[PDB]
């Protein structure tokens, strides 16, 4: 039930200090964003 | 008459809808109270002007019909939201159909409208940037959007670099406080509260002058003179054993760091230090009552600064 920490994964991935977005594909990142949106739904 | 038949049998609802022919208010409301946006799309396909009718109907019933929070949109209700999000609920459409470009556009609009919370504005900008990066935009459009976002990022970085000493002096909230501008940034970097103001802070408060806007109205030269006067007020030139003691070390460092060796870069470095004034600076020194202390070393330094 850590919706806030789950939504912080977007910033964790987009962080330029690690550049984790360069290791994920388009469809996989879209599915991760969909999971983040599902978590935001429960947060709402 | 529809509310009276809402408790009655629904076998006559279709009869009433067909009696009140060309039914829009009844049909779109039966398609909105249920999860039948497939039925709504079929009605929009097999009709004339039904799209412009349903748009104005949703506009009129804003908060009554067409919302995604009244229907349970995680099911066939989410299949319904898929068609009910057209141009009205694009935010939810982004979550339920992966509309990354629309998400980025809406997040950018929200960040531009955000004025209450700087932290919320920064979060919205980050989310917009992430959505744009995860979108399927072409290389050129992606680069243009990235430059547009980088402009706002550079604008926000000024307030992001607010001094933690001045913030504690002013007792401002860490994240629940507004943003600042280049003038405010320079004023805070040159404020007396900044006890550890160094050559780096002076260089920052002198490089932040290219983002002011309307330089002739904002009096760029007054601030340029004030910063140079504060760089010596913090120096506090004194005397030791009857001999002048050079405390202008900070001004010396600023003048040695202003030159980036442009002689080998092809810029007119020779004679490129006419920004600082002498008589106008001595007027401010007389106003500050430190002229009798600092005037010998001012000329001593201005000699090696015209020889350099």
């Amino acid at each position: 039930k850590q919706y806030k920490d789950c939504l912080r994964l977007a910033d964790i991935v987009s962080s330029e200090n690690q550049k984790l977005y360069t290791v994920f594909s388009k469809t996989e990142m879209r599915n991760l964003l969909q999971k983040l949106r599902e978590s935001s739904l429960m947060l709402l | 008459l529809s509310p009276l038949l809402i408790l009655g049998q629904y076998a006559w609802a279709s009869n009433l809808a067909e009696k009140y022919c060309d039914f829009d208010i009844l049909v779109q409301i039966c398609e909105m109270t249920d999860n039948q946006s497939r039925l709504q799309r079929y009605m929009t396909l097999f009709a004339e002007q039904n799209f412009s009718d349903f748009l104005f109907r949703w506009y009129l019933e804003k908060g009554k019909r067409g919302k995604l929070l009244s229907q349970p949109a995680s099911q066939h209700g989410q299949l319904a939201a898929f068609l009910q999000a057209h141009d009205h609920l694009s935010w939810l459409h982004e979550l339920n159909s992966q509309e990354f470009e629309k998400a980025h556009r809406t997040l950018q609009t929200l960040a531009n409208m955000e004025t209450r919370y700087f932290c919320k504005k920064k979060t919205l900008l980050g989310l917009s940037k992430l959505a744009a990066l995860a979108s399927d935009f072409q290389e050129d459009v992606l680069q243009e959007k990235v430059e547009e976002i980088a402009e706002q990022e550079h604008f926000l970085l000024h307030q992001e670099t607010l001094p933690k000493k001045l913030l504690e002096e002013k007792q401002l909230d860490l994240n629940a406080m507004p943003v600042l501008a280049p003038f405010q940034l320079i004023q805070l970097y040159v404020c007396e509260e900044n006890k550890r103001a160094n050559e780096n802070d002076f260089m920052k408060a002198l490089d932040l002058l290219e983002y002011i806007g309307d330089d002739s109205e904002v009096d760029v030269e007054e601030l340029k003179l004030e910063i140079l006067c504060k760089a010596i007020k913090r120096d506090e030139w004194s005397a030791t054993d009857g001999k002048d003691d050079p405390i202008e070390a900070t001004k010396d460092s600023i003048f040695v760091k202003v030159l980036q060796n442009l002689l080998n870069k092809g810029i007119e470095l020779k004679g490129y230090l006419p920004k600082a004034e002498t008589l106008l600076q001595s007027e401010e020194l007389n106003s500050l009552k430190t002229n009798s202390y600092f005037e010998f070393s001012l000329k001593a330094n201005y000699e090696c600064y015209m020889k350099m």
